[PDB]
Order: C-alpha cells, then sequence, then structure tokens
C-alpha cells in the first residue's frame, strides 16, 4: 500500500539519474555511415586510418562510424533508419571505367543518384572519395583504353579554368571529367539543404581523417548559418 | 514444360474463388447500426527516450510495457503511475523489434546485428543470443517461456530453441525482406506479411506453408489477426488496408480513402474486433470501422512518424509510440 | 526449383472453399456477440477506468 | 486633439499586450519549442509585457491628464520599475547575440557551453543585475537633483516629473545601453565574416553547376533597436551635461520613441516555421 508506493518511486530516481549521464555523451559524439560500390577499397582506407562499428578520437571530439556488410541486395530497406547521422562517406574506384563486371563507375552514379533522391535523407551531406588515383593515372598514359570509348561525353571535354593540378593534363582532365559526372548529380536534385564534398584519395594518403574532420565542421557551421536565416 | 504447369495451376486456382463470391461483406452488413463517432483523449505520456523509437510490447498483466529506442535503451515502464521500473542497455544500437513473454519472465531484442538476444527479468542481464539469420531482424514472438518465431531480411522465418540456441525449423518461399509477423490464438498457426506483396500462412509444427495471398500492390508493412482467429488485415505503403479470410481464402473488404498518400506502418484491432486501429506516416493515427469500412475517429497527438501501437489483451487502453521519442496511452 | 514451385501450388489448389455469405455471416455474429465487453466502443465510467 | 492622442495610445498598449502574450502562450502550451535558445526569448517577451502592462498606461494618462493624482509613493515605484523594466530588456538581445556568436563560431562545443542550468542561471544574474540599477538606488533618493525647481517638484505631491543628477544619468546609461551596443556590434561583425567565408567556400567547388540575406538580416536586427534607442540615451546625457540645451517635450518623445520597440520584438525573432505553424493552431 503505502510502503510499496516509496519503493517505486525510489527506483525512478535512480534511473532518471544514469539517463542524465548518458544524454551528455549521446549528444557529444558524431555518426558516420560508411557504404561502397562494391570493390571501391574501402577496407582499406578504415583499417590505414552483421555490422561493424568504430572509435576513434580526433582534437577531443569524439567521432563513430558504422559500416555494413552483413546485408547485400539492390534494395535498402534498412536505409530509412540512418537519417540523424551527420554525413554520409561514399568510396568509388574511379579507374574502373573500362571493367564491365554496365560498368562498374554507371553502377557507382546510379547507386550515388538512389542515395541523394531519398525521402528520409533528403537532409544528409555526402563526403565523396574518388579512390584509385595512381591506377586511373597509369591506365590513362597506358593510351589502350580510352575513356571516349565507355563514356562518349569525354569527345567533347576541357580541364575547367579553375583547376589545380600539381602534372601531365590528360589524368587532370579524366579526373575532373569523372568528379564532374557526380557533382551534376549533385547539384541538380539539391535545393541547398544538402552538399556534396568530393576529394581524391590514394593508398598512401594519411590526411582523411583530417579532411572527415573539416567537412564535419563545415556542414555543422552551414546548418546553423541555414538556420538562422544568415544564408 | 514447368513453367506452362505454373501458370495453368494458378488459373485453376482463381477460377475456384470466383465462383465462392455469393456476395460481399459490405452488402450484408448495410442494416447494421453505424458505430458513431469515437472520441478518444491522451491519459498518460512516458518520456525518458533520448531517441525515435521502433517497437512496444504490453503486457499479458496490461499494466507493463516494454520499448525500444535507437540510443540504445530497453525501458520497462509502469503504465498506471509513471514509472520506470528498468533500463537495460544494448551492446549495437541499431534495435528494430522487441518483445514481452507471456509469463513476464523474459525479454527478447534484436535489430541489424542478425543476433536476437534475451534477457532474464527475474534473477537483468544477458541470458542467451541466437544466431544464424543472414539478413536483419525484423520480428520476434515469444510462442513460450522456451521457445521464439523471428523474422529476418534474409527471406526466411526460423523457429528457436532457448535452451539449446538451435532452429527447429526453417519456413521457406518468400521472395522478398519478411517485415512482420503475428501468432495465432492458440498458438499453432501464424502469417507474415513481406516485400514482394505477399501475405503466407504457414503451420508451426509441421513447418509448411499452406495458402498464399496476393492482393496488396507494394511493400507490405503490418499484420495482425482477427480475435476470431478466422481472419487477419495488413497494412502496405500505398495508403490501403485489407481484410483476408482464411475459410475463403481471398480479400473481403478494403479501407481507404482519397485524402490519405501517405504509408502505413502498423494495424491492431480492437477486444471485440469491431474497431481497426492503423498509424500512418501523416503522424496521426486512424480509426477505421472494420464491418462497414469508414473513418470514426483521429488521434493526432504526436509530432513525428507513428511507428509502433498496441491494445491491451483487457481492451481497456491504447498505446502508440512515434519518432519524436515519446509514449502516449490513449483511453 | 521448377519442380518444386510447380509441387506448391498443386498442393494449394486441392483445399475446401466456404461461400463468402458464410465467412461474412461468421464474423458479424461474433462483433455482435462480443460488443458487449468492449470498453473502446461503450466508455467505461471513471470509477472503473484505471487511467482515469 | 487630446481626443486624438489618446487613440493612438491605446493603439500602442493593445499591440504590445497581444503580440507577447501570444509567444508566451505558443512557447508553454507546445513541446517543440522549448529549447535553450527560446529561454531567452521567453524572458525577452515576459520584459516587454510588463512594461507595456505596468508604463504606457499610466504614463499616457498622465501626459493627458497633466496631474498626477496618485501620490509620490506611486510616482517613485513607476519610475523604477520603468528603469527596470527599460534596462532588463536591452541586456537580453546582448545574451541572444552572444548565444549565436557561440553557436555559430565553435560549433562543435556549442552543445557543451550551453545547458538549462547555465541558461537559467544567466536569466536570473540579468534581472538580479537590472533590479540593483532601478530599484536600489531610487528608493533611497540616491537619485536626486539639487537644485531648487527639483525641490519644488519632490515637495509637491500632485506633481510626478523626472530629475537626477550627473553621476546617476551616466552611470545608468552606461550599464542600460552602452556595453551591450559595443558586444552585439563585435559579435555581429564576426558573425557576418563567417557567413560570407562560407558563401565563398561553396561558390568555388560549384560555381560553374550554380550575401543579400545575411546583409538584409543584419541589418534590420541592427537598424531597429539602434534607431529605437539611440537617440534618447544620446540625450540623456546631453540634458544633465548642459541644461538650456534639450527641451522637456523632446525628451519625452524620444523616450516614447523608445518604448515603441517593445512592440517589434515578436515581428523579428519569431519569424520562424515552427512559431508560424504554432500562431496557425492557437
Ligand atoms: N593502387 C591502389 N590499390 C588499391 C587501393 N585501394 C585498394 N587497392 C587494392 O585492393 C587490394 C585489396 O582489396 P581491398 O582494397 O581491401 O578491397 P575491399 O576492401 O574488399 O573493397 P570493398 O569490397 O568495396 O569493401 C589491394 O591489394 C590493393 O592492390 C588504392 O587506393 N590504390
Ligand atoms: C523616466 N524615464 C526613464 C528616465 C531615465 C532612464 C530610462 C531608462 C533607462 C535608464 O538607464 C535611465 O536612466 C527612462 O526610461
Amino acid at each position: 500500500q503505502r510502503n510499496e508506493e516509496k519503493a517505486q518511486r525510489e527506483a525512478n530516481k535512480k534511473i532518471e539519474k544514469q539517463l542524465q549521464k548518458d544524454k551528455q555523451v549521446y549528444r557529444a559524439t558524431h555518426r558516420l555511415l560508411l557504404l561502397g560500390a562494391g570493390e571501391s577499397g574501402k577496407s582499406t582506407i578504415v583499417k590505414q586510418m552483421g555490422i561493424f562499428e568504430t572509435k576513434f578520437q580526433v582534437d577531443k571530439v569524439n567521432f563513430h562510424m558504422f559500416d555494413v556488410g552483413g546485408q547485400r541486395d539492390e534494395r535498402r530497406k534498412w536505409i530509412q533508419c540512418f537519417n540523424d547521422v551527420t554525413a554520409i562517406i561514399f568510396v568509388v574506384a574511379s579507374s574502373s571505367y573500362n571493367m564491365v563486371i554496365t560498368n562498374r563507375l554507371q553502377e557507382a552514379l546510379n547507386l550515388f543518384k538512389s542515395i541523394w533522391n531519398n525521402r528520409w535523407l533528403r537532409t544528409i551531406s555526402v563526403i565523396l572519395f574518388l579512390n584509385k588515383q595512381d591506377l586511373l593515372a597509369e591506365k590513362v598514359l597506358a593510351g589502350k583504353s580510352k575513356i571516349e570509348d565507355y563514356f562518349p561525353e569525354f569527345a567533347r571535354y576541357t580541364t575547367p579554368e579553375d583547376a589545380t593540378p600539381e602534372e601531365d593534363p590528360r589524368v587532370t582532365r579524366a579526373k575532373y571529367f569523372i568528379r564532374d559526372e557526380f557533382l551534376r548529380i549533385s547539384t541538380a536534385s539539391g535545393d541547398g539543404r544538402h552538399y556534396c564534398y568530393p576529394h581524391f584519395t590514394c593508398a598512401v594518403d594519411t590526411e582523411n581523417i583530417r579532411r572527415v574532420f573539416n567537412d564535419c565542421r563545415d556542414i555543422i557551421q552551414r546548418m546553423h548559418l541555414r538556420q538562422y536565416e544568415l544564408l | 514444360q514447368l513453367r506452362q504447369e505454373a501458370e495453368q495451376l494458378k488459373n485453376q486456382i482463381r477460377d475456384a474463388r470466383k465462383a465462392c463470391a455469393d456476395a460481399t461483406l459490405s452488402q450484408i452488413t448495410n442494416n447494421i447500426d453505424p458505430v458513431g463517432r469515437i472520441q478518444m483523449r491522451t491519459r498518460r505520456t512516458l518520456r525518458g527516450h533520448l531517441a525515435k523509437i521502433y517497437a512496444m510490447h504490453w503486457g499479458t498483466d496490461s499494466r507493463l510495457l516494454v520499448s525500444a529506442s535507437q540510443d540504445g535503451k530497453l525501458i520497462i515502464w509502469d503504465s498506471y503511475t509513471t514509472n520506470k521500473v528498468h533500463a537495460i542497455p544494448l551492446r549495437s544500437s541499431w534495435v528494430m523489434t522487441c518483445a514481452y513473454a507471456p509469463s513476464g519472465n523474459y525479454v527478447a531484442c534484436g535489430g541489424l546485428d542478425n543476433i536476437c538476444s534475451i534477457y532474464n527479468l527475474k534473477t537483468v542481464r544477458v541470458s542467451r543470443e541466437l544466431a544464424g539469420h543472414t539478413g536483419y531482424l525484423s520480428c520476434c514472438r515469444f510462442l513460450d517461456d522456451n521457445q521464439i518465431v523471428t523474422s529476418s531480411g534474409d527471406t526466411t522465418c526460423a523457429l528457436w530453441d532457448i535452451e539449446t540456441g538451435q532452429q527447429t525449423t526453417t519456413f521457406t518461399g518468400h521472395t522478398g525482406d519478411v517485415m512482420s509477423l503475428s501468432l495465432a490464438p492458440d498458438t499453432r498457426l501464424f502469417v507474415s506479411g513481406a516485400c514482394d506483396a505477399s501475405a503466407k500462412l504457414w503451420d508451426v509444427r509441421e513447418g509448411m506453408c499452406r495458402q498464399t495471398f496476393t492482393g496488396h500492390e507494394s511493400d507490405i508493412n503490418a499484420i495482425c489477426f482477427f480475435p476470431n482467429g478466422n481472419a487477419f488485415a495488413t497494412g502496405s505503403d500505398d495508403a490501403t488496408c485489407r481484410l483476408f479470410d482464411l475459410r475463403a481464402d481471398q480479400e473481403l473488404m478494403t479501407y481507404s480513402h482519397d485524402n490519405i498518400i501517405c504509408g502505413i506502418t502498423s494495424v491492431s484491432f480492437s477486444k471485440s474486433g469491431r474497431l481497426l486501429l492503423a498509424g500512418y506516416d501523416d503522424f496521426n493515427c486512424n480509426v477505421w470501422d472494420a464491418l462497414k469500412a469508414d473513418r470514426a475517429g483521429v488521434l493526432a497527438g504526436h509530432d513525428n512518424r507513428v511507428s509502433c501501437l498496441g491494445v491491451t489483451d483487457d481492451g481497456m487502453a491504447v498505446a502508440t509510440g512515434s519518432w519524436d521519442s515519446f509514449l502516449k496511452i490513449w483511453n | 526449383q521448377a519442380r518444386k514451385l510447380v509441387e506448391q501450388l498443386k498442393m494449394e489448389a486441392n483445399i475446401d472453399r466456404i461461400k463468402v455469405s458464410k465467412a461474412a455471416a461468421d464474423l458479424m455474429a461474433y462483433c455482435e456477440a462480443h460488443a458487449k465487453e468492449d470498453p473502446l466502443l461503450t466508455p467505461v465510467p471513471a470509477s472503473e477506468n484505471p487511467f482515469r | 486633439w487630446v481626443v486624438g492622442m489618446g487613440i493612438v495610445m491605446s493603439l500602442i498598449v493593445l499591440a504590445i499586450v497581444f503580440g507577447n502574450v501570444l509567444v508566451i502562450t505558443a512557447i508553454a502550451k507546445f513541446e517543440r519549442l522549448q529549447t535553450v535558445t527560446n529561454y531567452f526569448i521567453t524572458s525577452l517577451a515576459c520584459a516587454d509585457l510588463v512594461m507595456g502592462l505596468a508604463v504606457v498606461p499610466f504614463g499616457a494618462a498622465h501626459i493627458l491628464t497633466k496631474t498626477w493624482t496618485f501620490g509620490n509613493f506611486w510616482c517613485e515605484f513607476w519610475t523604477s520599475i520603468d528603469v527596470l523594466c527599460v534596462t532588463a530588456s536591452i541586456e537580453t538581445l546582448c545574451v541572444i547575440a552572444v548565444d549565436r556568436y557561440f553557436a555559430i563560431t565553435s560549433p562543435f562545443k556549442y552543445q557543451s557551453l550551453l545547458t538549462k542550468n547555465k541558461a537559467r542561471v544567466i536569466i536570473l544574474m540579468v534581472w538580479i543585475v537590472s533590479g540593483l540599477t532601478s530599484f536600489l538606488p531610487i528608493q533611497m533618493h540616491w537619485y536626486r537633483a539639487t537644485h531648487q525647481e527639483a525641490i519644488n517638484c519632490y515637495a509637491e505631491e500632485t506633481c510626478c516629473d523626472f530629475f537626477t543628477n550627473q553621476a546617476y544619468a551616466i552611470a545608468s546609461s552606461i550599464v542600460s545601453f552602452y556595453v551591450p551596443l559595443v558586444i552585439m556590434v563585435f559579435v555581429y561583425s564576426r558573425v557576418f565574416q563567417e557567413a560570407k567565408r562560407q558563401l565563398q567556400k561553396i561558390d568555388k567547388s560549384e560555381g560553374r553547376f550554380h550575401e543579400h540575406k545575411a546583409l538584409k538580416t543584419l541589418g534590420i536586427i541592427m537598424g531597429t533597436f539602434t534607431l529605437c534607442w539611440l537617440p534618447f540615451f544620446i540625450v540623456n546625457i546631453v540634458h544633465v551635461i548642459q541644461d538650456n540645451l534639450i527641451r522637456k517635450e523632446v525628451y519625452i518623445l524620444l523616450n516614447w520613441i523608445g518604448y515603441v520597440n517593445s512592440g517589434f520584438n515578436p515581428l523579428i525573432y519569431c519569424r520562424s516555421p515552427d512559431f508560424r505553424i504554432a500562431f496557425q493552431e492557437l
């Protein structure tokens, strides 16, 4: 009667006190989702720097990344759970324009278009890594395979004036064509609520964590600026 | 050869169903009096979840319930006095379902890790882990204290043995992800709604499919038995609900409106089976009439998408959950 | 695969089907018989309502 | 023209007490509008409501009837409430500006920096400092002037005017206006710099396929407050540095123009889809 009433209210206070400490950790961490095109070398990127989860901290900021490998299908019903993440990391092998596996770049572009135009992922940015740059450079300077054979739009294309090559012009032209193939889809569908951040990545790069940190900082800053009607 | 025989048999099944349709359910129930207007009000509101909620299951005593959230917690409530009883942390933060044992001794859980976990309430530590599925779990229901039925995203369902952690039997035949299931009142048959817009009726003892219903047009999200046990209802993301009869092997009635275009996330029946409660993507819930197919009430007290819905065994209260991390008790 | 699918359709085709006028009548009879113990249809007094 | 003047002053009272009550009820009734940022808005709305309920009507009646009938004690209490309500409203805008500055400039530590307890402590501190400036010096007759006209004014019971010395005027003007002005100017300069930097960043990446909003918003926010409150706090120093330069009618006109600002805060800080939806629901 009266004795049991106080006992229940005593255990509620202990539980409600524990939930206050857990809320501090939850709000101070950032969640990232990692995707891939199938043979993009995304495991190498993770290792160098059901479901697989990793924890890491940079500049006293906690990040926590998710990798899905237990589910493999053309239909992604579970993609609606990741509508509260900070950003999505998309890894694509840019040196596979001649691999029929119809080629792999077309499938990667279709997957990117499907992910971008989603009912639930309408406010989430994408950090895009264009992996395997050395292989693309070698296969371009080889001269045996031409991109225009598989992508006829490459016949009439010129390197943009606002470009920053490090080299031989052919690889710069190929790289900028391939990244524009993604930037076009990114800019066409969007309405300013989310952007895309393309990066060129290799097998020896050790500055990918810095890129993720800076992109997340930009994402949050742009979010706040748009919320305050300043942008 | 083989393909031609299958097509020929599909025509025979369809032809037989046409001869059994003397009339429709709507024509017979024209003289019955309308239910009228139904108004419900929120009695309790439960707070404490740090993230959006996926699952909820009432207790057999009609007083305690459990809920799951994306933050990684499994909180057991007290609906009467609004007091938290337990709070079980989870190894994996991606949970999609939960269940409460008929005897109140155990609670099950599962999600994107393709594992079902059983906890011992009256001992709270992990008691058993069941593995073998190759896809995310979608639902789980307790047959008794030592058996459980699970459905996953690998287009298969299984019956487990908690004592030894082995699959007693496996059910195959679906071509898409299985999204939900529901057990018969006597616990001898169950139905499953999958992503190929088809529902099947299984046999637990034998392990074989008996009947198949293909009336919908899109992904099936929810399923529920009629209290009698001779009928069930389904809800898909084409904003339609359908009532199927087992003894007639065909659809009886459809519940749809011209002003609804969003999907349906959950369905449930009333104690007498007269009312049908369904949750929608437009942030609110609608109440239908099972025998006449007309709206009778609206529950619009939530701010985000409604994901779960349940009715007590004694039929006194209705509990709903949504993506704004709040549960509400409607009476 | 093809052989198994053929057998399944044959198994499901040979069942007894009753007419809709019986199933609808049974559903209506059950609803009418059990409408008395439905607290959601007829509201209960606040004295006997644990939530109010 | 007394009938016409009363009509206008009656419209000012209704506008202040209508919008501010709407903001308070909308935040309290609903649960999606209860955030850290909205506590400062609630405090500002409460201050504006107290002003519009307990300052404008009595001052309007005093102006129209040309005589104070409520005695000396209520004159002094009205003056104290006036100063307290003016002081506590300008200092909340500075808090809002600093909140936005911390939100935009340092986005990773914003969640840890601001919490409900810290917001409550800040609001209580602001109101305490506002109360110390208004009631404490006035009710203890530390603000009184020394000339013969002031002596006659305090002696007469029907007369209720404002006379003050140099030190109190300077200190109160500084505390009420001048620190928040420079703080807000610095904050919004930094915010504008960050906004234009992000705009420049966006253009470089996506220029081929594709600062009016920020300038307009900042211009509105700064200009309304400055144009409302600057001339009064200038003539506050001017009339005490030089005795014969400023009359009394200009003083009252500028003070009332400053008073009018209380009716514009809902139109500036409550323009969002959530607030508009809440207003439509009510
Ligand atoms: N030159 C070069 N080779 C790479 C790079 N990334 C992956 N590889 C090749 O990939 C081989 C190993 O395969 P993984 O990179 O692990 O491919 P994966 O992890 O299975 O990729 P996913 O299946 O999409 O997850 C290595 O031997 C490398 O030769 C790269 O960035 N540059
Ligand atoms: C009578 N009106 C008063 C006069 C002086 C004064 C005001 C407001 C804030 C201050 O810090 C002041 O010193 C005005 O509201």
